[PDB]
């Protein structure tokens, strides 16, 4: 079962939660910026992407 | 009725209630998402809102804040459940919107709200991949100043050999906090290395959610909370020790589990550490 996506590092934000959304159709997915401070509970169901101000991807996608 | 979550137990809480300190007098900020503070299972004693678009830190739009401040600090009554320490003052410092995320500067001011306010121990169930010389300056000072810092280890799991302790966990001044479950075994995404000091329960914990809810959350997050309410039943039976020496206590009457990379000293054990000999069980 996929829970990291280091493919997706680099690539559009669009992208991103397509792919995501194909693995893990039922995936919740929440967009923030990168280099900001998050909340440390972890949910199977989540995958958040980090952002840079361009809108790509800037961080390993994973669930939690 | 009440009910006591099995992390509750697990770390020995129930000793110091025995003992008659249950946190009283202590200030614990809960640097957070808010606090609800119209849950009958919490009394939110003051605080502050640093995000520019969410004022009330009193209103905890996420969630996250009210489960962190229920394992610290519900109620000791008859009804939901029951806090580490149910006695402690405990303060809604928001830094975190309604989508779990916030601003380095807005952690920051939070930090600075709470040694301006004479905090005792400040709880920081959050965290990110970098650290900043600012961020580190706000968590040594407060610690400077007489605070003890706990945070969340982060929820990376493993990456080999590498440490994956975010921020501010990862700073020498602040005490990183890694999940165990009812089994003291680590939970799989709870994160490791070098930095991680001390694990907690993180695994199935119930605590106070809005709206008079109630519900079973997992995560470093949790695991945190457990450390502060141990820190402030600490407190409340020396109130003179140092965070200097509570720090210590915690580290020094763990409960050692596995590899220390994985695992850190092992589970706290908050009726060991409140005696004035310390030792490992
Ligand atoms: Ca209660
Ligand atoms: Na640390």
């Amino acid at each position: 079962m996929k829970t990291e996506w280091p493919e997706l590092v680099g690539k559009s934000v669009e992208e991103a939660k397509k792919v995501i959304l194909q693995d893990k159709p039922a995936a919740q997915i929440i967009v923030l910026p990168v280099g900001t401070i998050v909340t440390m509970a972890y949910r199977i169901d989540r995958v958040r992407l980090f952002v840079d101000r361009l809108d790509n991807i800037a961080q390993v996608p994973r669930v939690g | 009725a009440q009910s006591v979550p099995y992390g509750v137990s697990q770390i020995k809480a129930p000793a110091l209630h025995s003992q008659g300190y249950t946190g009283s007098n202590v200030k614990v900020a809960v640097i957070d998402s808010g606090i609800d503070s119209s849950h009958p299972d919490l009394k939110v004693a003051g605080g502050a809102s640093m995000v520019p678009s969410e004022t009330n830190p009193f209103q905890d739009n996420n969630s996250h804040g009210t489960h962190v401040a229920g394992t610290v600090a519900a109620l000791n009554n008859s009804i939901g459940v029951l806090g580490v320490a149910p006695s402690a003052s405990l303060y809604a410092v928001k830094v975190l919107g309604a989508d779990g995320s916030g601003q380095y500067s807005w952690i920051i001011n939070g930090i600075e709200w709470a040694i301006a306010n004479n905090m005792d121990v400040i709880n920081m169930s959050l965290g990110g991949p970098s650290g900043s010389a600012a961020l580190k300056a706000a968590v040594d000072k407060a610690v400077a100043s007489g605070v003890v810092v706990v945070a969340a280890a982060g929820n990376e799991g493993t990456s080999g050999s590498s440490s994956t302790v975010g921020y501010p966990g990862k700073y020498p001044s602040v005490i990183a906090v890694g999940a165990v479950d009812s089994s003291n075994q680590r939970a799989s995404f709870s994160s490791v290395g070098p930095e991680l000091d001390v694990m907690a329960p993180g695994v199935s914990i119930q605590s106070t959610l809005p709206g008079n809810k109630y519900g079973a959350y997992n995560g470093t997050s949790m695991a945190s909370p457990h450390v502060a309410g141990a820190a402030a039943l600490i407190l409340s039976k020396h109130p003179n020790w140092t965070n200097t020496q509570v720090r210590s206590s915690l580290e020094n009457t763990t409960t050692k589990l596995g590899d220390s990379f994985y695992y850190g000293k092992g589970l706290i054990n908050v009726q060991a550490a409140a005696q004035h000999h310390h030792h490992h069980h």
